[PDB]
């Protein structure tokens, strides 16, 4: 048929057609395979799939002609697209349901966390909502993901379910709902252009949409991101030198709560008492101890893959140099200082023995304890006037 | 080519260290994962890719078993040579009218390539053979426990285009698994194999394959992958004798008690295998 | 005949759907036409046919995304060739050229499917009983996990599980109509070798198909 | 969980001495006036640095026998108590080892605290 | 040219002392460790840098031995110095039309560089000369027991630029593994050799190199590093005789019975090596 274009791709043309010899079925001539008002002998698209639904859009804009109908769809209508690493579309107007579905691109909302549904009227209704979420190859575009569900009901797992879990102590002035391009951009090596396709972008999209699980490698994504990186921020404008930004930290605490176990989603819970969480915390306190007593510029060797994955055989050395960080501290006229080896013992005290190794898991409850012991002991919080 | 009397399943166990068994072409190159149990995975065509590759190595063009492997050249050249062959119609393109000669270049196709005749080949063309599905139908194989790969940042001395800025020197990304144990699943129909002279000696030879499947493909990504255990489920019956699943699950394969955290050796493993039904003979010396 | 109620499950299943052929979306059930495919591949015989009268899905539908290295077109010969000898080495190539084609499935996972079919008897009958040998012959191999092939479910990359469910159909994850299916392909035909889709009336738990031998299409 | 007097294990033993042995030397004196720290060494060597350790710590809890203040004795029957079931001061720790070295020191440290383990 | 028509296995022992074999780009500089076992790894490309230098240096970049050079050579130009050898045309930005052309292109760059003909390249940039697998692989190096990398600060007198702040001193780092001694793991397959003309006088110069690798690479951050032990399975014939497995787990790397602190020396190591089977022949006497 006629083509589809400009989503954000490699040459803007057509879907569902075939131009190979491998897309051979039941040998017909080159589009009559997937026949929808093309030859008329039976239509596919009316005469839960997606071009039939297209054609049920391109014929509520007008108050071969399936295939006409439903590309013209796609040919937008105006704001009715985004894109994560791949272009995802929707519509529905049979109310005029003020279209807000956003993929997400102090203290900025326009709604709740998750509380009840909007206070907006006319947002609460049963006529159905569409998202087409469709990827570039080079020329023809796979349906990634599609989703039909009532926005009376989809709004109740777009954020009422999801956002309720990524909910965490801002570490700086940000966003509250974190955006899901941010999200997955703080799981890719530097920036949102390798951006893990399927099982990131796909998968954690149909994920928010769905309700589902998350991916089963979306926590060893932001695992090995937090190992892969470093504290460097003499290249990067924005202020944030931390490997657990606020969004991994999010993220990780959003796996943990919807695939395991509900954890601690605030500044810090100190009467937790999980040895990974406790760890965690530890780590934090003797990074805090380094940083204080030497400024560390601000460069240090990095641990943090190194204990959250095998504690004992790291945390020996970890805790040796930081009692020489103590006593470098100590020599100075800043103890009266004297807390940080007082909270190392305290930690320490519900801490029978050093794990040998450590569950990936356990190594994202260590990463969300040293987040929270790490912002828990920083002195930015609450600065808007 | 007598084919086979009896149907048969086979599990087989193979490991990589250090090592990429099957990158995901949508995941960057990084080992593939199934996202809903988190093991592993490794294509069923990426396993037969290697057998492939293993019959066109050790077999040297010996003719009856010429493997179509993926040299500079095209399938329709030797489709049209078996219709120059056979002296047919060119125009054609599904199943021919008459059944001879269909079956005379599916014959001949069947007769000298060991791939169409294991695991079949289509042969759909303007000038059209017709199709083939062949024995050995294999599955998607899964790690026995989540694999968690490291990215391994690695550095190159030369540029490939002019320097403009001399760093100039591009860091690059190994992809790797310290381990992974994972378990394949086969099946072959003694029927297709009738249909399609999928003899005996090709089936050894497809057991060999099995076996050393990796001992010939080595480079850079892939590290030291082997073929552990192979065992096989043979059924007394030319139809089955017991339920695939059935059998499948007669191979434990837990963790060796003397071990614990994460596993970087096949020594960290114990495989079990259980005694099967009356009808089936499982072989585990491969 | 009585019908047959088939269980049918598997980790991975790709029931393509007609439009989305090259990266492939599958439907988010079982066709008709893909679950006779799984019965002839237990038992089938030039005397019979199955058909199929409803389809029961006994899990949550839920999708995944597997890109493959794939060989592209097998594109016509622009100049004619011939081999130098009879048999030889002859090749195709699948790595260089645009002969790589990484066709990205939208693949179900960790289906299950109970099927319900019956026998007809066609020209090549032999007699008008064929019915209960075949049928029979049919229950013994469910039984027995026997078959002529491994059933998958779709591409054969995903092999089926399957045994004779004698007993009630199990509970469902649909009880109420929360689904509608949109539009689906009923069987493909032979008799005109072309595609007659159905769905006009809902699926409520069990697919409610029209037999493909009876009427092709509602159009006629 | 907490300290436990029953672990019995070597490296816990040899921590909770440390703790208890710098215990002692800062009684003796606040801090001369500044912690005396060779912990490095003491996980280093263990026995080359601990005998020492035992003879400074000697000199501090006789030293702390003229002055009534005690919180004295208790530390020598504490040395006394955990020396017991040691025997051949390892010549070397392992990692693992010198983690659980750490941890016993910590322990017997928040043992021996000015609120003698009451407050977490 | 010629090339071998045995198969080859190989383990090669190298310790550390006091030094940093491999330094981990996303670590600051600490070695590459296995995070989860602790292990130190070393990269195959770091070895194989090493093989390079070391003939680089025996050879002075003599004919048929260059090197692919680390002296900021520019790939894209060599690829055009091919196609200029050969009397054809670089400006596709793919492989030349006529097979013999590729062919031709191919073996140019392996024929004169001793480094893509042993270890394999990519020449499929912007000026494509095509690829190669090449016969000898290696993989990642892996200790025989987990390494404690120790961080040695250091100081400096001197500042670099204009610094206003310096008894005030510039600090620096250095990390050193007090010992680990690692094992590798290398295949070289006679297919790709023949594929490539990896001759025996090829074998010759990477076994020595193999030996001596660290003799010449030294510096400020390596300490003393050096090749203990190098044992070699050659197979009788072109494919294989045994398994991978079954020779690399012929070398027992155990500690000796009479040391029991960490390992600080190769003496407080024992290394067994056992008999192989028929149809393979092991020497250690390198």
């Amino acid at each position: 048929w006629e083509n589809t274009s400009y989503i954000l791709g490699v040459d803007a043309k057509g879907k569902q057609e075939r131009t190979d010899k491998c897309h051979a079925a039941f040998i017909a001539h080159i589009k009559a395979y997937c026949d929808t008002a093309d030859q008329d002998l039976a239509a596919v698209l009316q005469f839960h799939e997606r071009p039939a639904a297209r054609q049920a859009w391109a014929n509520c804009l007008n108050r071969q002609e399936a295939a006409f109908s439903y590309v013209t769809a796609l040919n937008y209508l105006r704001q009715k697209v985004t894109i994560a690493d791949a272009t995802v579309v929707f519509w529905a107007e049979r109310s005029s349901p003020a279209e807000d579905i956003f993929a997400g691109m102090l203290l900025v909302a326009i709604r709740s966390g998750k509380r009840a549904t909007d206070i907006m009227p006319d947002m609460d209704e049963s006529v159905r909502f569409h998202v087409l979420g469709l990827s570039p190859n080079a020329a023809r575009l796979s349906v990634r993901f599609w989703e039909v569900d009532t926005v009376g009901h989809m709004l109740d797992k777009v954020g009422r379910h999801y956002r309720e879990l990524e909910i965490i102590p801002q570490f700086n002035n940000e966003q509250e709902f974190p955006s899901l391009s941010t999200l997955l951009r703080q799981t890719a090596v530097l920036n949102k252009t390798e951006n893990i396709s399927p099982v990131l972008a796909g998968g954690l999209f149909r994920a928010m949409l769905t309700g589902g699980p998350y991916p089963q490698s979306l926590l060893p994504a932001v695992l090995g991101r937090i190992r892969a990186e470093h504290a460097r921020p003499e290249d990067k404008s924005r202020y944030r030198l931390e490997v657990v930004t606020y969004y991994r930290a999010a993220l990780i605490k959003a796996y943990l709560i919807r695939n395991r176990k509900l954890e601690v989603p605030v500044s810090l819970d100190p009467a937790r008492t999980d040895r990974p969480y406790l760890l965690g915390r530890l780590f934090a306190v003797l990074e805090k101890a380094q940083e204080d007593a030497v400024p560390g510029a601000t460069i240090k060797d990095r641990y943090l893959a190194s204990a959250s994955a095998n504690p004992g055989q790291v945390f020996h050395m970890l805790l040796k140099n930081a009692s020489n960080h103590t006593a470098k501290l100590r020599k100075d006229p800043e103890r009266k200082a004297i807390h940080y080896e007082i909270m190392m013992q305290e930690i320490i005290d519900n801490i029978s023995d050093f794990p040998v190794t450590m569950s990936s898991d356990e190594q994202g409850l260590f990463m969300i304890g040293y987040y929270h012991q790490r912002k828990a002991l920083f002195t930015k919080k609450n600065k808007e006037n | 080519m007598t084919a086979i009397a009896n149907r048969y399943e086979f599990v087989l166990l193979f490991d990589v260290e250090n090592g990429n068994p099957n990158g995901d072409p949508d995941a960057g190159n990084m080992p593939r994962i199934d996202p809903e149990t988190g093991h592993g995975l490794v294509t069923d065509v990426c396993l037969k890719r290697k057998i492939r590759n293993h019959v066109a190595l050790t077999k040297e063009g010996a003719e009856r078993f010429n493997i179509y492997i993926q040299e500079k050249a095209i399938l329709n050249e030797t489709h049209e040579r078996a219709y120059t062959a056979c002296d047919l119609k060119p125009e054609p393109k599904k199943l021919p009218k008459k059944v001879e000669d269909a079956k005379r270049v599916t014959d001949w196709m069947c007769t000298n390539f060991y791939d169409i005749r294991t695991f079949g080949a289509v042969m759909t063309t303007e000038v059209n053979c017709g199709q083939v599905r062949g024995p050995v139908q294999m599955a998607f194989a899964r790690s026995v426990e989540p694999v968690v790969p490291q990215e391994v940042s690695i550095t190159r001395m030369a540029v490939t285009t002019k320097a403009e800025a001399e760093d100039n020197r591009t860091m690059g990304r190994k992809h790797i698994v310290p381990y992974g144990l994972y378990v394949a699943h086969g099946f072959i129909s003694a029927p297709l194999a009738e249909k399609t002279g999928f003899s005996d000696e090709d089936l050894t030879l497809f057991w060999d394959a099995l076996v050393n499947m990796f001992e010939h493909d080595r480079s850079a990504a892939r590290g030291l992958m082997s073929s552990r255990k192979l065992i096989v489920f043979k059924h007394q019956n030319r139809l089955g004798n017991a339920p695939a699943h059935k059998l499948f699950d007669l191979v434990k394969v837990s963790r060796a008690e003397g071990s614990s955290g994460p596993a970087r050796s096949f020594a960290d493993y114990a495989v079990t295998v259980g005694q099967a039904p009356e009808g089936v003979e499982v072989k585990e010396m491969l | 005949t009585y019908g047959i109620r088939l269980r049918v499950w598997g980790d991975y299943a790709c029931f393509t759907r007609p439009e989305m052929k090259v990266e492939r979306v599958s439907y988010d059930v079982m066709p008709p036409s893909a679950a006779r495919g799984i019965l002839e591949a237990i038992h089938w015989k030039p005397a019979i046919r199955w058909i199929v009268d409803r389809i029961h899905v006994l899990r949550p539908i839920v999708f995944d995304n597997v890109r493959r290295n794939e060989v592209s077109s097998k594109i016509p010969k622009p100049n004619p060739a011939t081999a130098m000898r009879d048999r030889k080495p002859l090749y195709f190539l699948v790595d260089d050229g645009s002969n790589r084609q990484q066709r990205a499935a939208t693949l179900l996972r960790n289906v299950d499917y109970v099927i319900e079919a019956h026998f007809e008897l066609t020209d090549k009958a032999g007699a008008e009983d064929n019915a209960g040998k075949h049928l029979d012959i049919f229950r013994r191999r469910a039984r027995a996990g026997q078959s002529f092939q491994q059933p998958c479910l779709g591409c054969r990359e995903f092999p089926a599980s399957f045994e004779l469910l004698e007993g009630d159909v199990p509970l469902s994850c649909y009880a109420g109509e929360k689904r509608d299916l949109g539009y689906m392909l009923l069987d493909i035909d032979f008799e005109r070798d072309m595609t007659p889709l159905f769905f006009k009336a809902v699926m409520e738990d069990g697919v409610i198909t029209p037999p493909s031998r009876t009427s092709p299409e509602v159009r006629a | 969980v907490s300290l436990d007097p029953a672990r019995t294990d070597r490296p816990y033993l040899l921590g909770r001495l440390f703790a208890v042995l710098e215990k002692a030397q800062e009684d003796a004196v606040p801090g001369a006036t500044i912690k005396d720290r060779y912990l490095a060494s003491a996980s280093a060597n263990p026995g080359q640095v601990f005998h020492m350790l035992l003879k400074n710590a000697s000199n501090h809890t006789a030293k702390l026998r003229k002055d009534p203040e005690r919180k004295a004795i208790h530390y020598e029957i504490m040395m006394q108590e955990i020396i017991d079931n040691i025997s051949d001061f390892p010549v070397t720790m392992s990692s693992d080892e010198q983690g659980l070295f750490m941890i016993g020191y910590y322990h017997q440290r928040k043992a021996l605290f000015t609120k003698k383990n009451k407050e977490n």
